[PDB]
């Protein structure tokens, strides 16, 4: 609940921690999400959308 | 307002710069030190800090001396460096509390927006914690004195994000990390009742000295709650708690039989080996 | 035509500068600046250490701004700082701590005053946590490359020297480009307040604060903790019930690369926390 | 505490994360190219919208 | 050239403002300031100039440096509070001056006194025992009176000025509707 | 190898093999050189003289520091000693070489002369504050402070330790209040006790150096307690190798109990201890013919560690001599010795330094001259002591090893019946 798996667009996997600041509620799995080169902390999601939604 | 606060050590072996560069002149006073933090967030964090040529005089404690250009010129190079910090307040080395620090702040205050006070010592004797947070409010007081200054204690915490604590622990190679078990409790659950007796015996000397000899009111209001949580507990009995013995002294015999039936297992490659391979070795030795 | 051997005293002054511009040492190239007292041939002793104002150009010598080096060195020469620079640090992230030729000429132009010209490469990016060794570079004189490379004496702490033994970068370039030893200093005022600095990091303000949580904290969180040791420990015993015959059968050879020992003693460490802090309980109940 | 961000794309096909920064934009924030960037930041400094698929940009340059 | 530095004290009370001296004299001895560190600059630029005022909490308005285009606009928003304070007013330049940058530039401290003194003669002569000790170049002006002009500050200032070769002098300017800029300028100080 | 024969004609080959470099390679080839001749008041002298007596300016002054430190090696214990000329030669004044190789050659020449005209010029020496000049003045302090202890020397020199940011005049006048301890059992208790929590690593160290010498012949029984104490529960190695040698220092007595308490140190934690521990079965069994160390020479031998193959081809070097093949199978460690110099290309380059500096043990003075850490009646040689402590002490200053001649003891007899 803690730590989970991040998949890149680039291709390559990794695993990430959780931030003090945000909550489990974005947390799950399903919604994509934005990470940091260093130390791979998560600062906030990304919603997505499609090129006609736009 | 604010809750608690995050000081780095590395204002604090600052402080030791600033105990390296005195220069052996014989002066040593409370060399006041711009403190550099980050007020966006309710936590404050100090990252770094920097010093300004602070001199006062002998007999008046009224002088004081600040410098406008160079705060000006170091925190505006230092915001150029790095513009995620900005100014927060000051503190000073000495120990004791003076009137003129009201002055000092004062400036601080008009400039710069609320500084929190940070009071430590100069020789690292005290086994208390050497940075308290000192708020810089003025508050309403109920006898009806005039409202001032007031000093605030902020609880502080020591702590470092990434690097800082890599360089303690290299630069130490002698202090040990969490290690629970026997040790790292038991020196805790030994020296705990000197950091205890030191801290109690340190300061009801001088209360008690201040109770007959004090004058200046020294705010007795607080006393009286003072006191009455001395007094929340009245030597309690212990005849309703005597259950709860009997919950502690249980969970008490949980790990005596964890104890002795996991070392009675423990007790098997031992007790087996010792003479499987003695007599084995023995047998075929020759 | 003479060479010393020189080792690079490192206080914790440079060293958390060095941590807290590694902090800052983004990907874009940084630049920092060295001083310190030049006492004789073979010691050098670093003081003061600052940050540098990033550029895009990067490292190099057109990003040294003289005026403003020598307006911030003049305001630390007013002030109790009265030493001379005696290097230049930066930070080369991912592509290793080499010097590349930009760097080497701003270095053979760097050392035109001081003939010492310490240079300092830290790198935190791609180091692990647990070490922070870092290392000293110097530059060698070209006309040197007839006679011996490296006329030093005091060949002992060489071997200290070797260890930063990558295979690529030490030996993959050291010609024309060697290092230097590192060692540190502490004096008592920085043992006991940095000591009992970090001691008190790692304890409570009055240090009778979190005691009681824990102890009381035994009857109400740590029996989930204390259920479930005892879970992982049945859950072992189902296996050690079938040991005694694999040991009644073989008795030559280990296998199984699991003691089954220590973390059963590991346990019984974690459960004697309630036999320590009960005296702990019956001193917070007597006075 | 606003909400604000864009998605970005690189020549090399790296997607990367970055909200929308610079300076006053006014024809800015359109699905465009040729944008300001540094060498690792990757931030957005100056804009600029292109072209390519020159056989239809260069049709008839007539001045 | 000369290498030393220059300390100016100004009034800030409601004593500046009468109408039978000159049409709120702030501004006069403000330019008097501006020609005497425009006179200094001319002889030599790199004389350092702070300015500080002698109220109850002294506030160092700027720092002592040669560079006066900001110093021109400090010489603005002069808080008209407070009426006088002298001995934190000598004691929060005096004992200052080690501050300064250059080590070489001689100690010279003025002040412009609009208001009558408070400290009684004990005080006079423990400062003026305590300049005189120290041997700092101090030159008292005093604008405007209610009492006789100087009847203890004669002696404060014989007792306060050493080295009678090329010392100190005392400026004293009497009632008049003459600007005071060609007044105080009249000794060897201003030149 | 070629010590008291005075045999310069190895070196009368050629002269592009010497001075072919200009560092103290040269000073360490002199000093080598008053290594080889010894006990000449005519030759000695005109020897130095006679290298360049042509313009009296020495291009490269290590000859002129090289003479004097080589002179005070000839003139060592010596009743004609030319120290009254020393001072006359020492007033003048010169760049580091009179003062190092002047301060070096003049205190070993007044060792146990207990002279205060030397305490005073060698003060008034290492008043400069430099590390090199006060590193010899130390150890030149040392050597002619046998047995004297003064009052306000020790507080002079421990007051002076801590006054300044130097290491090697920290292990200068670490070894300079080390060796004038002296007979001083029942006296340095509470200093050594008093100095032993020191927050100086180096101070440290010299608190254990210093208490070496002072308990010699295995009198104290207390002393091992801080000793291997501060060998296990210090964090810092410096004292961790620079502990045991108090420990072979005051076990010298008995050769066999000596590899049963080390044999832990052996193959210790760090390599730090395996090296100092190397040196402690080095110093414990030289001259004598016990096994035990020698059957634990083979782990020692092979690691990839530099410092304990170094420490291990010494301490192998310092059993092997004087005895015979016959009586012991040596086949093991002579070939593993031999086989050093021809594996150098792939070895390191100080495992070599010390490989070949083991092999020169061996052959020193042709097998004729040995080692003795004891004389015949079981008193111990003062100078043997000195010059196996400062022949340990190469690993800070290599040039430091010179001082083993003093501890060459020659092994034969003696018919004398006449003078002439
Ligand atoms: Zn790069």
């Amino acid at each position: 609940e803690e730590k989970f798996i991040v998949k890149a667009t680039n291709g390559p996997r990794y695993v990430v921690g959780c931030r003090r600041q945000l909550d489990k509620s974005k947390l799950k799995p399903g919604t994509r999400v934005a990470l940091d080169m260093t130390t791979l902390t998560i600062m906030r999601y990304l919603p997505r959308e499609v090129d006609p939604l736009v | 307002a604010v809750q608690k606060v995050v000081v780095h050590p590395l204002v604090l072996l600052s402080v030791v710069d600033h105990f390296n560069r005195i220069g052996k002149v014989g002066n040593q006073k409370r060399v006041v030190g711009v403190l550099l933090g980050s007020w966006q967030k309710k936590v404050l964090d100090v990252s770094n800090s920097f010093a300004v040529p602070f001199d006062e005089d002998d007999k008046d404690d009224s002088v004081w001396f600040l410098d406008h250009d160079y705060l000006e010129n170091m925190y505006g190079m230092f915001k150029k460096v790095n513009a995620r910090e900005r100014i927060v307040g000051w503190y000073h080395t000495g120990p004791k509390l003076h009137k003129n620090d009201i002055a000092i702040n004062e400036l601080m205050k008009r400039y710069c927006p609320n500084s929190v006070l940070v009071i430590i010592d100069v020789k690292p004797k005290d086994l208390g914690l050497p940075t308290e947070a000192y708020i810089s409010v003025e508050e309403v007081h109920d006898d009806g004195t005039p409202t001032s200054k007031t000093f605030e204690h902020v609880t502080s915490e020591i702590g470092a994000e990434e690097a800082e604590e890599v360089g303690v622990e290299h630069l130490l190679r002698d202090i040990k990390d969490t290690t629970v078990g026997t040790l790292s409790q038991r020196i805790t659950n030994q020296v705990h009742g000197l950091k205890g007796l030191n801290s109690k015996l340190l300061d009801i000397r001088s209360y008690l000295e201040k109770v007959a000899t004090g004058k200046l009111p020294i705010n007795h209001q607080i006393i009286y709650q003072l006191q009455d949580v001395f007094n929340l507990l009245p030597d309690v009995s212990l005849q309703e708690f005597v259950k709860a013995f009997y919950l502690k002294t249980n969970d008490q015999m949980v790990v005596v039989y964890l104890a002795s039936l996991i070392r009675s297992v423990v007790a098997l490659h031992n007790l087996i080996n010792n003479k499987i391979a003695n007599r084995d070795a023995e047998k075929k030795e020759g | 035509a003479v060479d010393t051997a020189e080792q690079v005293y490192i206080s914790s002054l440079a060293l958390l500068k060095m941590l807290k511009h590694g902090r800052a040492g983004v990907p874009m190239e940084v630049m920092g600046l060295m001083l310190g007292e030049f006492v004789d041939d073979y010691t050098v002793r670093v003081i003061d250490v600052f940050a540098m104002p990033q550029s895009g150009t990067g490292v190099s010598v057109e990003a040294v701004d003289p005026v403003f080096q020598a307006k911030m060195l003049d305001m630390l020469k007013q002030t109790g700082r009265p030493e001379m620079v005696v290097g230049w640090y930066h930070s080369h992230p991912g592509f290793g701590c080499w010097l590349s030729g930009v760097d080497i000429n701003t270095q053979q132009s760097f050392e035109a005053l001081s003939e010492r010209a310490v240079a300092v490469v830290v790198d935190p990016i791609q180091s692990v946590k647990g070490k922070v060794v870092i290392d000293a570079f110097r530059l060698i004189n070209a006309n040197m490359m007839v006679l011996g490379h490296e006329p030093r004496q005091t060949t002992s702490n060489l071997g200290h020297l070797n260890k930063p033994s990558i295979q690529a970068l030490i030996h993959g370039l050291n010609r024309h480009y060697y290092s230097i030893t590192i060692n540190y200093r502490k004096n008592e005022l920085e043992q006991k307040m940095l000591l009992n600095l970090h001691k008190k990091s790692w304890m409570e303000g009055l240090t009778l604060q979190d005691y009681s949580e824990h102890c009381k904290h035994n009857e109400s969180v740590v029996k989930e903790m204390l259920e479930l040791a005892k879970n992982y420990n049945k859950a072992v015993e189902e296996e050690d019930k079938m040991t005694p015959e694999q040991l009644a059968i073989k008795n030559v050879g280990k296998q199984d690369p699991k003691r089954h020992l220590e973390e059963h003693v590991d346990v019984l460490m974690t459960s004697n926390i309630v036999q320590c802090l009960a005296a702990m309980l019956d001193t917070v109940v007597f006075k | 505490r606003k909400g604000k961000c864009a998605v970005i794309k690189t020549s090399t096909r790296q997607t990367y994360f970055l909200p929308v920064i610079g300076l006053v934009d006014a024809e800015k924030l359109k699905p465009g190219d040729l944008v300001g960037v540094n060498k690792d930041s990757y931030l957005i400094l100056e804009t600029l919208p292109t072209e390519y698929d020159s056989r239809v940009k260069a049709m008839e340059v007539d001045e | 050239m000369v290498l030393e530095s220059t300390m100016v004290c100004v009034d800030n009370s409601e004593y500046m403002r009468n109408g039978d001296f000159l049409p709120t004299r702030l501004q006069a001895q403000q330019d008097a300031v501006n020609i005497v560190c425009h006179s200094k600059t001319r002889s030599n630029p790199e004389n350092n100039v702070g300015l500080i005022t002698l109220a109850n909490d002294c506030e160092v308005l700027t720092t002592l440096t040669p560079d006066t285009g900001r110093i021109l606009s400090k010489l603005h928003t002069v808080q008209p509070k407070g009426k006088i304070t002298f001995c934190t007013g000598i004691r929060v330049a005096h004992l200052a001056l080690k501050h300064r940058q250059g080590k070489n530039h001689k100690m010279r401290i003025i002040a412009f006194v609009g208001s009558p003194v408070e400290d009684n003669e004990k005080d006079l002569v423990k400062l003026a025992k305590r300049l005189k000790k120290e041997k700092v170049n101090v030159d008292i002006i005093n604008f405007g009176e209610e009492e006789v002009n100087t009847e203890k500050l004669t002696a404060f200032v014989n007792t306060l000025n050493g080295k009678d070769g090329t010392g100190s002098h005392l400026v004293t300017v009497p009632p008049g509707p003459s600007l005071a800029d060609a007044l105080i300028s009249s000794p060897i100080l201003a030149g | 190898m070629h010590c008291g024969t005075t045999s310069d004609q190895f070196l009368r080959d050629n002269l592009e093999w010497l001075a072919r470099a200009t560092n103290w390679a040269k000073f360490t080839a002199t000093a080598s050189l008053g290594v080889i001749h010894k006990g000449h008041e005519k030759e000695a002298l005109q020897l130095m003289a006679t290298y360049l007596p042509k313009d009296t300016s020495p291009g490269s002054a290590y000859q002129e520091g090289g003479g004097l430190y080589a002179l005070g090696l000839i003139h060592a214990n010596h009743g004609g000693d030319i120290i009254d000329y020393l001072l006359n030669q020492l007033k003048n004044a010169s760049n580091d070489i009179v003062r190092h190789g002047g301060s070096l050659g003049l205190g070993l020449a007044a060792m146990g002369t207990a002279r205060q005209d030397v305490y005073d010029l060698l003060k008034t020496n290492l008043y400069q504050d430099d590390a090199v000049t006060g590193e010899a003045a130390g150890l030149a302090l040392g050597l002619v402070m046998l047995g004297s202890k003064n009052a306000q020397a020790i507080e002079d020199m421990v007051g002076y330790a801590q006054e300044t940011q130097h290491e090697k005049i920290l292990r200068g006048l670490a070894v300079g209040i080390a060796l004038v301890m002296y007979g001083r059992m029942e006296e340095a208790d509470a200093l050594i006790e008093s100095l032993c929590r020191d927050k100086d690593p180096i101070l440290r160290r010299s608190g254990m150096y210093t208490v070496a010498m002072a308990y010699c012949g295995s009198g104290n029984n207390k002393a091992i307690r801080r000793l291997l104490h501060v060998a296990v529960s210090d964090v810092n190695d410096d004292v961790r190798r620079a502990a045991v040698e108090s420990l072979g220092f005051i076990l010298f007595r008995t050769p066999e109990q000596c590899p049963s308490v080390v044999s832990l140190l052996s193959e210790s934690y760090n390599p730090h201890v395996r090296y100092g521990a190397a040196m402690a079965l080095g110093i414990c069994c030289a001259g004598t013919g016990n096994k035990e160390a020698i059957n634990l020479l083979e782990p020692m031998t092979n690691d990839p560690v530099n410092y304990v193959r170094q420490g291990a081809l010494i301490a192998s070097a310092l059993i092997m001599i004087q005895q015979t093949e016959i009586t012991c199978p040596k086949v093991n460690q002579f070939r593993q010795l031999y086989s050093k110099v021809i594996n150098d290309k792939h070895d390191d380059v100080m495992a070599k330094f010390g490989a070949i500096l083991a092999q020169g043990i061996l052959d020193a003075g042709g097998h004729n001259v040995t080692i003795s850490l004891q004389s015949r009646t079981g008193h111990t040689h003062m100078p043997s002591v000195v010059g196996v402590l400062v022949f340990t002490q190469f690993w800070f200053w290599f040039p430091l090893s010179h001082f083993l001649s003093l501890a060459y003891t020659p092994t034969c007899v003696i018919g004398l019946n006449k003078d002439l």
